RNA sequence: GUAGGGGAGCGUUCAGUCCGCGGAGAAGCCAUACCGGAAGGAGUGGUGGAGCCGACUGAAGUGCGGAUGCCGGCAUGAGUAACGAUAAAAGAAGUGAGAAUCUUCUUCGCCGUAAGGACAAGGGUUCCUGGGGAAGGGUCGUCCGCCCAGGGAAAGUCGG
RNA sequence: GCGAGAGCUAACUUCCGUAGCCGAGAGGGAAACAACCCAGACCAUCAGCUAAGGUCCCUAAAUGAUCGCUCAGUGGUUAA
RNA sequence: AAAGGUGAAAAGAACCCCGGGAGGGGAGUGAAAGAGAACCUGAAACCGUGGACUUACAAGCAGUCAUGGCACCUUAUGCG
RNA sequence: GGUCAAGAUAGUAAGGGUCCACGGUGGAUGCCCUGGCGCUGGAGCCGAUGAAGGACGCGAUUACCUGCGAAAAGCCCCGA
């Protein structure tokens, strides 16, 4: 059948993106957070 | 509890197409080398169809016609293979067994004519 | 004698009419039914049983009969004649891993076993009794 | 869904094995060429079999 | 600091463990089923011990008596006669003398036989 | 003699002190018919290739069969069920260490509003050429969408 | 088991009172059998006496003694 | 997430042999190759190979006790 | 000692069991340190002369890290 996963690149950019992350603050939270996580990279080169 | 003439492998179409291909290549190699049970079961049915081209008229030519689907093979026959056997009682056609193989560990044959 | 040291270097241990296939995929419950055949026969015979014997694990079992034979031979200054199986074997080996399946419970009976070698073996010698 | 209610055995499943003993074919020496070949069949190694049959 | 069971468990087991001979599949081999084999074990060792005992008792008094309905007598009848006589303490393993020695227990029932009547 | 209270103790790690041992072999590991009231501890043998007993005191991440307990490895079922659509194959020929499975030929059967063709989205060298045969391929494999290397993609007008 | 209530003067019932045992009690007996009968296991023994129970063969021990009863296998399925 | 260890030193194994290979057997190096690169020890489960005594009218928690047979003698001719 | 009879009695292992011997599988245990942990103490802000963190590049051979930065695994001055 029909899957969950509908893979879109002007989605999956337009949303999770690194622009799209820093749009907002809880956003770059996200951001700084997941950098002192070790280094866990942001879906423009995910 | 079934006592009968025919042994298949396969479906009721089959056996015939295949009988008549591997019929039609043993006439036209002379020996073939397959698995012992094809040959076992090849061996009347080419026999019955030399003699269907032994008496050489225009209607033994047109029944061999029917298994042998390529003129040069049903010429051969009929021209050439036929008429050798001639003082032949019938059955010339001989099963000679080579031995197993690597992938399936089927035993193989010869059948030559 | 004097100590296990000096054992150790007064004698280099060599092994007369031994050779192993290590890791050769194949199941060893299985080529052990071939070898058993061959085991405690004239080295001939045993190369011919194993030419006619219809399991796919006879022929690394015959690859290896010969080997061992050759060492026998070559290595062991030993008499071709007198020849024959003394023993053979198999026991099992490093059984073969990929990179995955990896995850709980999902999709998750299924072999990716590929056991291992049973690793042939078959120590050679020479009749006796004859 | 009837699944087994022990683990057999070491003596029980080693009992079950105990008749898949391979029976080790009775071979004969070629009349011809004179090695080890089997009955009612082409000796692979000269190719002759009452006479000579295949190409070797 | 930290003690781990490093090398301690395995000792304690394989003392369990080599208790094991005749012990039949896991009972040898397996620790667990073992060392559980060896409770029962337990119980029968030291049961049947006071047990064995009673076992002997029960042959020789078989042989005694046998001896006894051989020559006329039987344990009751011949007990008692030895017994009648404060002569035989003799009791103990009595049937070997009985099994071995045939004029003996002839002279034993004989005499046991005065004891009476 | 069960929960429960009381007493003596055994073993493991670290620590201070004492006695010490070790390449003519330490710890650990393996076998064992001896000792001790038990936890236990010795003797000799076999492995091992650097370290380590014993006594006295002190401190504990200090003693496992269970918890559908945790990680790992290995069994059972068992050479069992399966090998993923009932669109079938057949012979010759070639190559090769080895071919039912790769190559070619000749036939045969199957789709044909498709099981042909062209794009989008998505994937990212999977294309071509030349090699390879561990694993991946539900068998095999000389083969591949697998592995190695090298090449290949061209826009004033097509889409932006 | 005894003394009651419930209950049907039923229940391997239920609720109290009373002894004893199991519980936490092994050993012998009652085929088997928590409680019943006999008896409370510190350790050893190829020594002896007994309890309850037993003494034809399966297992130890009188196919004992005297006087009777029963002929039904009662023994070894209850009554009007 | 799991994750470690040749050797003192690469001296890391020319050369020979079986094989397409993998893998092994020699040679050589080394104290050691009883270190050889699936390279410290290497326990247990689990799989085999050889030997000893055994088993194809026997009802079984796998033991415990008692006697006999066979075999073995390094805490070890018996106390086994 | 030969054939009738009546008796008793061994051995064969398809495969199994226990013990022993020798491998294989595995990676516990002992040894070790190339890694951690928190105590005490030290030190403590960087960024419009562009931060923190990255992208893509740089190398004869470059795929990972490291180091840099179209002057690129570096450039110039001083000190050792
Ligand atoms: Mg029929
Ligand atoms: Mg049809
Ligand atoms: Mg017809
Ligand atoms: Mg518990
Ligand atoms: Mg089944
Ligand atoms: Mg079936
Ligand atoms: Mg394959
Ligand atoms: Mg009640
Ligand atoms: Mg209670
Ligand atoms: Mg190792
Ligand atoms: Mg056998």
């Amino acid at each position: 059948m029909k899957r969950t996963y509908q893979p879109n690149n002007r989605k999956r950019a337009k949303t999770h993106g690194f622009r799209a992350r820093m749009k907002t603050k809880s956003g770059r939270n996200i951001l700084a957070r997941r950098r002192a996580k070790g280094r866990h990279q942001l879906t423009v080169s995910d | 509890h079934g006592k009968a003439g025919r042994k298949l492998n396969r479906n009721s179409s089959a056996r015939v197409a295949l009988a008549r291909a591997q019929a039609t290549a043993l006439l036209r190699e002379g020996r073939i080398q397959t698995t012992l049970t094809k040959a076992k079961e090849l061996r009347p049915f080419v026999e019955q169809l030399i003699t269907t081209a032994k008496g050489g008229d225009l209607h033994s030519r047109r029944l061999v016609a029917q298994d042998i689907h390529d003129k040069d093979v049903v010429r051969k026959v009929m021209d050439e293979v036929a008429p050798k056997y001639a003082e032949r009682p019938g059955g010339y056609t001989r099963i000679l067994r080579v031995g197993t193989r690597r992938g399936d560990g089927v035993t193989m044959a010869l059948i030559e004519l | 004698f004097r100590n296990k040291k000096q054992r150790k270097q007064q004698v280099k241990l060599r092994k007369p009419g031994f050779a192993v296939a290590k890791y050769v995929r194949m199941s060893p419950r299985k080529v052990r039914l071939v070898v058993d055949v061959i085991r405690g026969k004239s080295v001939q015979d045993a190369e011919d049983l194993l030419r006619f014997i219809p399991r796919s694990a006879s022929e690394p079992v015959a690859k290896v009969l010969n080997s061992a034979k050759a060492n026998a031979l070559h290595n062991d200054e030993m008499l071709e004649d007198r020849l024959f199986v003394k023993e053979a074997y198999v026991d099992a080996g490093p059984t073969l891993k990929r990179l995955i399946p990896r995850v709980p419970r999902a999709r998750g009976s299924a072999n990716i076993i590929k056991k291992r070698t049973s690793h042939i073996t078959i120590i050679v010698a020479e009749k006796g009794n004859k | 869904h009837p699944v087994p209610k022990k683990k057999t055995s070491k003596s029980k499943r080693d009992m079950r094995r105990s008749h898949h003993a391979l029976t080790a074919p009775n071979l004969t020496e070629c009349p011809q060429c004179h090695g080890k070949k089997l009955s009612h069949h082409i000796c692979p190694n000269c190719g002759y079999y009452d006479g000579r049959q295949v190409l070797a | 600091p930290r003690a781990k069971t490093g090398i301690v468990r395995r000792r304690r087991h394989k003392k369990v463990l080599k208790r094991a001979k005749g012990f039949w599949g896991s009972r040898s081999k397996q620790y667990r089923n073992a060392f559980q084999t060896l409770l029962n074990a337990a119980t029968y060792e030291y049961r049947d011990r006071r047990n064995k005992k009673r076992d002997f008792r029960r042959l020789w008094i078989q042989r005694i008596n046998a001896g006894a309905r051989l020559h006329g007598m039987n344990y009751s009848t011949f007990i008692n006669g030895l017994k009648r006589a404060n002569i035989d303490l003799n009791r103990k393993v009595l049937a070997d003398i009985a099994a071995r020695e045939p004029e003996a227990f002839k002279a034993l029932v004989d005499a046991s036989r005065n004891a009476r009547q």
